[PDB]
């Protein structure tokens, strides 16, 4: 018996049209005829049983044409008596046919409970799926239920889901989230350890909690807000999404392709029961997943040259911050993703100011003090433009998980003896003095700044981790320790001779660009040191010299907003543009000192970077009463003076610096500019190296560039460039001692 | 020679 | 004797010495103190205070343990446990910020379920059965009945008539209700009404029909709401019950602890919201549903009446051009976005991201009164458009174009006096001193509408001047007075008998922005534009070339390339007129391919950078996205001018090397800092050629985005209207011609786009 | 001059 498709509602409209009306689609039939024809294709009719209730009218040679043409433009459906009125129509509304729908959920399916899920949670859930006509074996698919997903026991049922390749779907419906999905399929998504990896990270408080409760010597029951309606929610929602799977899967095991309506593959969906708020988070299957990749792939890149090729230039990346976002939106998810989230932090109506926050990252803590000193630092945008401000806060947040280490980094066991000149002692990068290491206790536990930490001596006699690094400069493969080249390389109690800094490290839509970057950051922050720890007196930018409005514009803003802004000139023996942003409250409580720096070949860049640091650090914070400051920087902000600091304002000794005083050294070509810099570098005396922290689940290319004796912006008084820079191009007559050197650390 | 009762017949899809 | 507990929802972990952790699912917390370590044990919900003080009277002493309570109590950790809950409940309600002794006494208010339409018993009794479980009772209703908290509605569809008598009773009664679709593929969701505060049905009924062009064109033609709710698996519905039973119980709850206590309540509920999951793809919508406040039920339907006769309050507007950023007003009026509860149906970027260069987006259109398959495909097209040299201002474009198409629509309340041309007097502007079509054009108007090739050269009927007809009140900025328009010219689709149709509202001076005085000023310069492209295109006249390379602007050399690179030439001329007010058509071929795809774009500004701006980003909207599509599967009205046209048969589009480039300097400056001295600037300009310069306001409050029609009686729109006046007048003025043309050598191929 | 156990008392979100 004949029916057109039984989701579309018929409306005939007499003389020419009757319309073909669906919940998600609609259609217009055109012809006499179909007014005709069409009010007996609901089912109640045959081929045979309507010519005999209309000829006379239309012969059978029309009606055959007209129930041809409905056919191979998609009209026209069987019929399956198995399958209620509204049954059939849920699958026809997805563009399969009602017979092949009810011999797909013939396929059977076997539920798992795992962790404290009830076997009366269990019977519920098979209660909704018999009601849709889905039995269970006491399989095409495993169901299991669970109430966390790092629940342990998870691990074992995905390695023999991985064997024996079942295709299995992972729910929790208890708690005020609902968990649904993913659909594991072995060998095409990703497995529950690649997942399981990306939940580890972005659970900090319960990691470390476990970690307090281990050291008193794999997850804690949160799961505690359930009514039985949001029990009930989730288990036939799921019961849903597992017929569709099963419908799809049926049809597709035939006809590959051509059915393309989405499902849980790969996919987690969270719907939150207390605030009401879906999302769905995207499980990218990781290269290097020790259970289901191949967990060698970063040692072995790293111990293979680095490959650098041409990139031309299109503010010289070589892609749009639109894109940039677009293609790497999806890592922004606090359960599948590496991004917690990305926050527009300031006022949309302000032009001038954009600041993104960009929240999440992780650590190591075994201490509430700790924790919280994790989960304050957080990823920041900057830019003149919102879309750039995003990029910026996305990337760094990028930036910061890629190099956190993981356990597959490149390395090897050796002392520094039996590595020879190709290691890099870890003195050459850190540069704390002699005095520095020999009252370390003393000197850390006075603190107003924790980045200052000091740490223990390196004892060369101890065998550590080397991490291989490419040198660019002579063109191959150096070491520095593993320590320095990665965040939160875990250390002996007793050989704390670094922590895993960020100087140098950046992010890029390519590795030439963010090694670009990774450098740049490494000659400001040298370039702030040599001025903050002399004190020395440098020159202001005419900002009105660059043709760049919007130096002159945000200087304008400032000034409407209790403040002055100037620029000071940084640039030192390298030569390359660099700049700190300086700004004080002129009226207020306190002063509020607040800086930002930035370097780059063209100095309009560089000059752009500083002050939009000045600005996503202090503006927002001038927000915030004195007394709610809890920044690192507080005591800074509150009591410091400019009286106290002059080497902070500009010296009327010297002349405004303007754009002419800056030579043009960039390429249109970035590569070009890499390479211009690791020669400018190479001529100063110093080695640049690079580690590439990229990681294949991640894509967006993520570097730490090392100049080894290039100077940290931090309190680190060794011998080197520090004392001999300022003399060697004039600044100084005679070097500082160490005595000399700035008591007062660098806060920001 | 195809009749004009045919031939008039169109399929839209209006969205 | 009442039992005191940390809040049920966090798991207590105690680590030892000074900390414990409490974990919920959404929140985490640490307490610090050697006390704390030693009391939260205590407080699972076992204990009352007297039993805790026992419990411990081994080291901490009462006066401590109170001390310890009352900071926990002030912190909002610890509460009274509710007996009568289980944990899991509690902790729901605990999670929510409610102490669950209240949410206990909450839940016990009763509800009524109300069915509508074809909503079965059995569907009914199992919404009734999910309430049950969770605590919540039900009750049936009747027509005077006593009061109750909630009244819930299931219905099959949202448009059905019984819905408007029942948000009668609701609004009269001050009756709060819910509405509720757990049939279909798509599970409707909320709002919940509540009378005086939300929007009321009738609020939402006004979006819906708008929304829904197919459907409402359909029962045009077929002279109401029809169905579409087939598709409905019972785990689907089931799904949309007991979701609707916790929404259900968040709303009571959040109401109980409101009663008294108000504003101390923070979670959303469904109050002036609906929820929309599709089941059949996956995805979850929140629409957001403004009370109008013209709305002829729950409102003064009477507002626009009122202001229309309001004289026009016009003010400073500095600029820092446009009074604020695209993301200022993305961000406003983002929630006019919405195929159910809004007036614009999308918002997407249709444009590759990678390239800089070319800002497009699509915004949903919205509706027409068509009563044929022939008007719904015209009434369907004609999607609204954003452009842009930034991503951002395409964005806004696209948004505001949507809104303001929306907003030039006939509701029913709009401000108008019925009157013949004689009452008026002199304060009347005839209807045919705007449009300004010829007396040979009126004469055969229905032999050359039967053969016109473009839809909007309609030549209407004549105005009878005997007729009594709605005038509709505008206001004169240039005699700072109201004057009065036929309302048919002032707003779309305003019906008119059929023996009488001497007019369709257009769309020419039409426009939005963040203020009057930014609409007003665009709606201008939109009017220049097109007058400035009759004279050019009708004429036929050669202009000249601008030299883009010496308005210190790198974007328009940069899009040239661009061109060049995908296939194209990229040139503007100068259309420029006895206005002065800078004017320009960007002018783009391709090279090579089956045909030419001519293809332009206008724009008008007192600064001809952002005119040339506007005339090349609208070059880019109409054509760049329409080349990779082959000529067999072109739509789209023009689609005859790309394919057949080419160059050669318009030598008027190409810049004639007679006359030199047009550069930055031939253009005075003469626009300010001050959007509202800008309008002035332009309304004085106009008063030296003659020409009075009205205003329409259409800002409907209930979308906030102003918008305006401006109307400039004599000047020119770009379609074939060639009544006596400036269309032949000017060109002879500024020595474009030594003689006027006739109006049979007007060009008689109607300007495409 | 508050006993050391109550002084030490503090509360916060994570
Ligand atoms: N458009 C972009 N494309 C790719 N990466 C970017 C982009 N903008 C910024 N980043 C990266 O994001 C991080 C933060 O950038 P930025 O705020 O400019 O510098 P920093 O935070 O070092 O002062 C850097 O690693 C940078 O390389
Ligand atoms: N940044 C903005 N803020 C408010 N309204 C805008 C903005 N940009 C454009 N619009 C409005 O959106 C509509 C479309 O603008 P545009 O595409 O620039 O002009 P047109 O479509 O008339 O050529 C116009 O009514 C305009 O006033
Ligand atoms: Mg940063
Ligand atoms: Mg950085
Ligand atoms: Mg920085
Ligand atoms: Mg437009
Ligand atoms: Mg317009
Ligand atoms: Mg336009
Ligand atoms: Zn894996
Ligand atoms: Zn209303």
């Amino acid at each position: 018996l004949l029916q057109i498709q039984p989701h579309f509602h018929v409306e005939v409209i007499e003389p020419k049209q009757v319309y073909l009306l669906g919940e998600q689609a609609n259609h217009a039939l055109t012809g006499q005829l179909y007014c005709q024809i069409l009010p007996l294709l609901n089912g109640q009719y045959t081929l045979e049983q309507i010519v005999e209730k209309l000829d006379g009218e239309v012969p059978p040679e029309y009606i055959d044409y007209v129930l041809e043409r409905l056919a191979e433009k998609g009209y026209l459906t069987e019929a399956a008596p198995e399958l209620s009125s509204e049954v059939a129509a849920f699958w026809s509304e997805l563009g399969i046919a009602p017979p092949v729908a009810a011999e797909a959920l013939r396929q059977p399916v076997t539920l798992t409970p795992v962790g404290n899920i009830s076997e009366v949670t269990v019977a519920a859930l098979t209660t909704a799926l018999r009601d849709i006509g889905i039995s269970v074996q006491t399989t095409a698919l495993n169901v299991v239920l669970t109430d966390d997903y790092l629940q342990p026991e998870l691990a074992k049922i995905n390695k023999q889901a991985l064997e024996s390749q079942q295709t299995w779907l992972l729910v929790k419906p208890v708690g005020s989230v609902l968990w649904l999905g993913p659909v594991f399929v072995p060998g095409k998504t990703g497995c529950w350890d690649c997942l399981a990896h990306r939940l580890r990270g972005n659970r900090e408080v319960e990691a470390s909690v476990l970690r307090q409760k281990q050291a008193q010597q794999g997850c804690l029951p949160t799961a505690r807000a359930t009514l039985p309606s949001t029990l009930q929610t989730g288990l036939q929602f799921a019961a849903t999404e597992i017929a569709k799977w099963i419908v799809k899967y049926h049809v597709n095991a035939t006809a590959p392709g051509t059915v393309f309506f989405p499902t849980l593959d790969g996919k987690i969906i969270t719907l939150n029961h207390s605030i009401l708020d879906l999302k769905s988070h995207i499980l990218i299957k990781r290269s290097q997943c020790p259970t289901c990749g191949d967990p060698k792939i970063l040692q072995h890149r790293g111990f293979e040259p680095l490959k650098l090729e041409s990139r031309p230039k299109q503010g010289h990346r070589g892609t749009t911050p639109e894109q940039t976002v677009q293609k790497y939106q999806h890592l922004i998810s606090p359960v599948t993703g590496v991004v917690t989230e990305l926050v527009r932090i300031t006022d949309p109506a302000n032009p001038l100011v954009h600041t993104y926050r960009a929240g999440h990252s992780f650590g190591s803590a075994t201490s509430l003090r700790g924790l919280r000193n994790t989960l304050k630092h957080k990823s920041s945008g900057k830019g003149k433009t919102d879309s750039q401000s995003k990029a910026s806060g996305l990337c760094e947040a990028v930036e910061r998980y890629s190099g956190i280490f993981q356990g597959d980094e490149p390395r090897k066991r050796a002392t520094l003896a039996e590595l020879g000149d190709l290691a890099i002692h870890p003195e050459q990068c850190l540069c704390f003095s002699d005095g520095q290491y020999a009252n370390r206790e003393t000197l850390n536990e006075q603190a107003t700044v924790a980045h200052d930490w000091i740490p223990q001596r390196f004892d060369a006699s101890q065998a550590i981790e080397w991490t291989p690094v490419w040198s660019l400069t002579e063109q191959t493969h150096k070491y520095l320790p593993t320590a320095l080249c990665y965040y939160h390389y875990p250390l002996p109690p007793e050989h704390r001779f670094a922590r895993g800094d960020s100087n140098g490290n950046a992010a890029g839509n390519t590795l030439e660009e963010a090694i670009l970057q990774g450098f740049m950051e490494l000659v400001e922050r040298d370039g702030v040191a040599l001025w903050w720890y002399n004190r020395l007196r440098r020159p202001a930018v005419d900002l009105g010299s660059f043709n760049e409005p919007y130096f002159v514009q945000l200087q304008q803003f400032y000034r409407e907003n209790d403040r002055d802004l100037w620029v000071l000139d940084l640039t030192a023996d390298l030569g390359i543009p660099a700049f700190a942003g300086v700004s004080n409250r002129k009226t207020g409580s306190s002063e509020r000192l607040i800086l930002g720096f930035g370097a780059h070949l063209d100095p309009t860049i560089a000059i752009l970077r500083a002050v939009t640091e000045v600005n996503q650090i202090g503006l927002e914070l001038d927000k915030v009463p004195d007394e709610n400051l809890k920044s690192d920087a507080t005591d800074w902000l509150i009591t410091e003076k400019l009286a106290d600091h002059p080497y902070l304002l500009p010296d009327t000794t010297q002349p405004l610096k303007t754009a002419q005083d800056y030579p043009k050294r960039w390429s249109d070509d970035i590569y070009t500019d890499v390479m211009t810099c690791v020669n400018i570098a190479q001529q100063a005396g110093l080695e640049t190296l690079v580690i590439d922290q990229t990681r294949p689940d991640i894509g967006l290319n993520v570097v730490k560039v090392t100049v080894p004796g290039m100077r940290h912006f931090w309190s680190r008084f060794g011998e080197g460039r520090l004392y001999d820079v300022p003399v060697k191009l004039g600044w100084l007559d005679e070097p500082l001692t160490e005595a000399q050197m700035n008591p007062t650390p660098m806060p920001f | 020679q195809l009749s004009s009762q045919l031939a008039e017949l169109s399929e839209e899809a209006l969205g």
